[PDB]
């Protein structure tokens, strides 16, 4: 499996599994899962009441020093009752490593803002307000960042349509750019592309 | 002429020969000015001044449950009892059996392809009939 | 305490930005999609799907393209169980109808049945 | 101006429909012999409550819930429906 | 059924926040009609504010009306600070849109929508 | 082989022409309806049928990897020629 | 009814209204808002233009792709008129000049060109024809404008018997020459009574006259809701505009009172409510700034 297959990094896998055990046993109040991917990325799935105590740990602890917040992300998964999956990506420049801190909320439960840990989060979770509708409590300036000013709805939710509900055009009667319900001259064509044969037997879920 | 919708053009309850009620779904919309059929009847009732107590398809199906409650329980065969009572009722009139033989109207494959107004308008059914009649 | 008690029904229709016409006139359909009979694979029958009723698609006068005015005409949602899809429809105020999962009932397969002594289940050729 | 059709809805297995079942097992035939030109539509369903719909002239439909009745109570309500014609 | 709140513990604090947001909008409307030089009256804009508050009047969940108050404060902040233009303020008034058919018969006449 | 409707409009290789009472001819008023006058159905009819002495022929449309996927055509029917599904060149067994 | 002209959609920009409209004079003031309200339904609007194509640019965002067909025409070329109307199911006329020019007088613009458009539209099979006269059109009128417009109205009525002829009183709006005339005159006050009509009311009346089949052969009088004297109207214009090119034909028409024609229907019989002057005069005259309403009768 040399030329076309990605080489497995067992050293980093062992080190990240050990540090995942380390974080899981220092903070058992909030750590719910710890997993390491086959391409060696550590995920620490925590409880949403421990957003600040976990992230302040990894930023400040001398065996962690995750001083950089690379990215902050939500993922809409509507089949869960807590549909939004808040993803922190952290970079330790000291130990040359990356960690992922995952948590969850629904539309109505607020998540605590992590600007007290990473000021970088000030826009990112604000984008999570704009795109997903997740509210962040004790945020300095929480408002929209990317959508238009009168925009109704949160676009990256998966029940939100691809084109929106409204569209703009200039109207010379009122001398104004106006919004109207969206009509497309050509509809977006939906492609059912998924093959009915199982692609990956390792990821098979057990039946009912 | 009141142009209506076809079975691919409306959500619509059809009941098969075993009693199972089943709903179609709107695949395409009716062409031109043609509308859904009960929409036409309901609009005719409102023009005539004898307006009917339904506006949406769900209210039509509430009416349809009022008339018989098994026309809204879809993909369900509701069992029908009381064979003995219909047997007792059928003995009242002594209707005579005619001497004509039992002949079904569809004897060969020639008679199968064109039965209703969709199949008679179908050029594929026309080629099937032309293929089996030679 | 730090936890409140809300015994109301979960409803978020005022927060999703969806207009009224695309909440209270749409019929979501919650269903396991059937296997394509062009194929024998069954990986597309594994999850539940939520779609909506089809609205009018008309002809573009310039090109003949399929013009639509339904924003929800391409929205297909994936759910692991029936109850998750029902909860997501009820949460968004979508009136829905549910079709039960139609698994194929198990068959009785015997290769020797093709060559029986007295039964009609012989194959006339192989 | 007059009664046009009668609709009797009931269940196959519910106990509340039992007397209604006892009305049709015993007392429908001499009902139907008494009213040959009257549609009396018996509709059994899975989990419905017993019910008696009477459509009168010009679309008027009266309704009598027959839940937890005996056969005699169904007989009295149905003969009130027949003698009513309202 | 034990959930974590946003700001309000029950519906009374929630209605208090709704009421103060309504006060802020009601005070802001003449300033908005002046500095965006809108062609509506002050009474017409205040009727639109009353309409936008009565549209959400059916809600009994404290978290949902807390988010409605938060989004109303965001819209007010986009209004007071001139972040909206005249167009974003006048999108509440669907003025280029033709009036939709309401009864059964006109909806029958125009098309297939229920 | 372009032809012409009674409206004077050219009919394409599809067979598309607007009706006389169709308003959408007004888009060609003062302008032109761009049609292509090289009909491929007539141009592949101009090609001669290739007499080959084999039973199964292979066609790739010429040019090697500049034609189409290479297919194999059976020539056991003598009433019908063996037409390639991609390029339309039709073949015949000479015996 | 042909399959391409059946209406489809929800009445938006990409919809189909089934209105194939030839608007003569779309490059002016009424044609601006008329092509706006037609194209926002999804109507095939044919714009025959006489002017530079640059002066038609504002008509281009008013509809979907291919839903506005611009083409050349001449008022003295019936072939160009036939080339413009031979596919339309409605023809609207809006050709007008407040002033007569070297190559066109009022007899050319109001009599010859509308009769040519209506005759060619009759002999091309156009279903609906709409003519736009003036409310004060009279044979015995003092101004040449209204005399030739009464003559042209009579000719349009006798060569297209189903022509919906419309009588606006004095159309005000943004690009008007009525309130912008009064705000830039810095003539006088007499016993002249006017009820000016708003341009969006006129446009809704024209399109509801297209949509009403009963408006064929009718004659409508599009008037405003409030009748004003000339003097307090002009004082209201100078009160809103924050103030302390002409010919004598315009002087005769400003001092010509807007007549009352109760035997003719108006905006209300097409389903249009008339918008009063005070709700739109600030919108019109805000441009002229560097208020107690007028007295009605
Ligand atoms: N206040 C008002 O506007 C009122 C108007 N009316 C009537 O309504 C009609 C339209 O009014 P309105 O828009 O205001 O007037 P405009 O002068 O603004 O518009 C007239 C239109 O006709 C065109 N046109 C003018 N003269 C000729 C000609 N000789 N040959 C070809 N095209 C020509 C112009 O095009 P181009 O730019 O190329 O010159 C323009 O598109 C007129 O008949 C007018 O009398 C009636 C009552 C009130
Ligand atoms: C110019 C345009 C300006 C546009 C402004 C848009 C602002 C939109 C803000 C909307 C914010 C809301 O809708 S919060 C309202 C939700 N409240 C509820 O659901 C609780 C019910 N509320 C009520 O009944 C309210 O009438 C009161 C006043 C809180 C209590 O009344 P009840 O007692 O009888
Ligand atoms: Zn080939």
């Amino acid at each position: 499996t040399r030329p076309t297959v990605r080489p497995r990094n067992d050293v980093a896998h062992k080190q990240l599994s050990a540090f995942g055990e380390y974080v899981a046993e220092i903070l058992p109040k909030y750590v719910q899962q710890v997993q390491v991917s086959c391409f060696s990325e550590l995920e620490i799935c925590i409880h949403p009441d421990g957003v600040i105590p976990v992230l302040t740990f990894l930023r400040d602890h001398s065996n962690a020093q995750f001083k950089s917040l690379a990215d902050l992300t939500a993922v809409d998964i509507p089949t869960r009752q807590n549909r939004f999956e808040i993803v922190y990506n952290l970079l330790s420049l000291r130990f040359n490593s990356r960690i992922r801190v995952k948590t969850y909320t629904d539309e109505l439960t607020p998540v605590e803002s992590s600007v007290s840990v990473y000021k970088a989060a000030n826009w990112y979770e604000r984008e999570i307000w704009d795109m997903f509708g997740v509210f962040f409590a004790n945020h300095p300036d929480l408002r929209r960042i990317l959508t238009d000013y009168g925009f109704e709805g949160h676009p990256f939710r998966k029940d939100f349509p691809l084109s929106g509900y409204v569209e703009l055009r200039y109207d010379d009667e009122v001398k104004r750019v106006v919004a109207e319900p969206v009509e497309l001259a050509q509809e977006f064509r939906k492609f059912d592309l998924n093959s009915p044969w199982e692609a990956f037997p390792a990821y098979r879920q057990p039946p009912e | 002429i009141l142009p209506g919708a076809a079975y691919t053009e409306k959500s619509a309850t059809y009941v098969n020969t075993e009693g199972r009620a089943q709903q179609t779904k709107v695949a395409v919309m009716p062409p031109g000015l043609a509308r859904e059929d009960w929409k036409i009847i309901r609009a005719l009732s409102e023009i005539a001044g004898m307006t009917l107590p339904y506006d949406t398809l769900d209210q039509v199906r509430n009416r349809l449950e009022e008339v018989s409650p098994n026309l809204v329980r879809y993909d369900d065969v509701e069992g029908a009892n009381y064979f003995q009572q219909a047997s007792e009722l059928s003995k009242l009139v002594n209707q005579q059996l005619l001497a004509d033989p039992l002949v079904p109207p569809q004897l060969t494959i020639k008679d199968f392809y064109m039965t209703d107004s969709i199949s008679r308008a179908s050029q594929t059914m026309a080629k099937c009939v032309k293929a089996v009649t030679e | 305490t730090q936890l409140i008690t809300v015994d109301e029904k979960l409803d978020i229709t005022t927060l999703t930005g969806v207009p009224e016409e695309h909440i209270k006139t749409r019929k979501a359909r919650i269903f396991v999609p059937a296997r394509n009979n062009m194929q024998s694979g069954v990986n597309n029958t594994k999850k539940w799907k939520m779609e909506f009723d089809t609205r009018e698609r008309w002809e573009n006068p310039l090109m003949g393209w399929a013009s639509t005015a339904d924003p929800l005409s391409n929205l297909v949602l994936t759910f692991s169980t029936k109850e998750d899809a029902i909860a997501f429809a009820e949460k968004n105020g979508w009136s829905y109808d549910v079709e039960e999962r139609k698994v194929p009932k198990p068959k009785s397969k015997s290769y020797g049945a093709n060559f029986s002594w007295n039964k009609r289940t012989r194959v006339s050729t192989k | 101006l007059g009664l046009r059709e009668i609709r009797i809805h009931l269940c196959q297995r519910s106990p509340g429909s039992q007397g209604v079942r006892d009305f049709i097992e015993k007392r429908y035939v001499e009902l139907k012999k008494a009213n040959p030109d009257l549609p009396i539509l018996i509709r059994e369903c899975s989990d419905v409550q017993p019910k008696l719909w009477a459509r009168y002239a010009f679309g008027q439909e009266k309704n009598v819930s027959l839940n937890n009745f005996s056969a005699d109570q169904v007989t009295r309500a149905l003969e009130n429906v027949l003698s009513s014609k309202a | 059924t034990s959930v974590k709140p946003i700001f309000s513990r029950d519906m009374n604090e929630a209605k208090r926040r709704v009421r103060e947001l309504y006060r802020a909008w009601y005070r802001e409307v003449p300033n908005t009609v002046h500095l965006f030089q809108l062609d509506i009256s002050v009474k017409q804009g205040r009727d639109k504010v009353r309409e936008m508050f009565k549209k959400n009047a059916h809600v009994t969940d404290p978290r949902v009306v807390d988010l409605l108050v938060i989004k109303g404060k965001m819209e007010l902040e986009e209004t007071i600070n001139v972040w909206k233009q005249r167009t974003h303020v006048m999108r509440f008034f669907h003025e280029t849109e033709a009036p939709r058919p309401k009864d059964f018969l006109s909806k029958f006449y125009v098309g297939h929508d229920p | 082989g372009v032809r012409t409707s009674p409206t004077g409009e050219k009919v394409t290789h599809t067979g598309q022409v607007y009706d006389d009472e169709d308003y959408r001819r007004v888009r060609f008023v003062g302008r032109q309806k761009e049609v292509n006058e090289n009909f491929a159905i007539d141009l592949i009819a101009e090609q001669p049928v290739s007499q080959v002495g084999s039973r199964v022929i292979s066609c790739d449309g010429g040019g090697g990897a500049l034609g189409h996927p290479r297919v194999y055509i059976n020539l056991d029917k003598e009433t019908k020629t063996g037409t390639c599904g991609y390029c339309g060149l039709q073949f015949r067994q000479q015996h | 009814l042909h399959h391409a002209v059946i209406p489809h959609g929800k009445g938006g920009r990409s919809s189909v209204s089934g209105i194939v409209a030839t608007v003569f004079g779309a490059t002016g003031f009424l044609g601006r808002y008329l092509v706006n309200h037609l194209g926002r339904m999804g109507s095939q609007v044919i714009v025959p233009y006489r002017c530079e194509p640059y002066d038609t640019m504002h008509l281009r965002p008013m509809g979907d792709l291919g839903q506005i067909i611009f083409m050349d025409w001449n008022g003295r070329d019936k072939d160009s008129i036939r080339r413009a109307v031979e596919h339309s199911n409605v023809v609207i006329n809006l050709v007008g000049r407040e002033w007569e020019t070297k190559n066109f007088d009022f007899e050319d613009v109001f009599v010859k060109i509308p009769q040519a458009i209506a005759q060619v539209s009759k002999e091309a099979g156009v279903e609906k024809f709409i003519h736009i006269s003036h409310l004060n059109a009279d044979i015995k009128s003092s101004s040449k404008y209204l005399r030739n417009k009464a003559v042209g109205e009579k000719e349009v009525r006798e060569t297209f018997p189903e022509a919906t002829i419309i009588k606006p009183a004095d159309i005000f709006g943004r690009e008007d020459r009525f309130l912008n005339y009064f705000a830039n005159i810095r003539s006088l006050g007499k016993k002249t009574v006017k009820q000016p009509v708003y341009i969006v009311d006129v446009t809704k009346g024209i399109i509801n006259a297209i949509k009403d089949p009963d408006a064929r052969g009718k004659t409508f009088a599009f008037v405003g809701p409030n009748r004003y004297l000339l003097f307090d109207l002009v004082q209201y214009v100078f009160a809103v505009a924050h103030r302390p090119w002409t010919t004598r034909d315009k002087v005769e028409r400003i001092h010509t009172t807007d007549r009352t024609l109760p035997h003719l229907p108006g905006l209300e019989d097409l389903g249009v409510q008339a918008t009063p002057l005070e709700l739109k005069a600030i919108e019109v005259l805000r441009r002229h700034r560097t208020v107690q309403p007028a007295k009605t009768v």
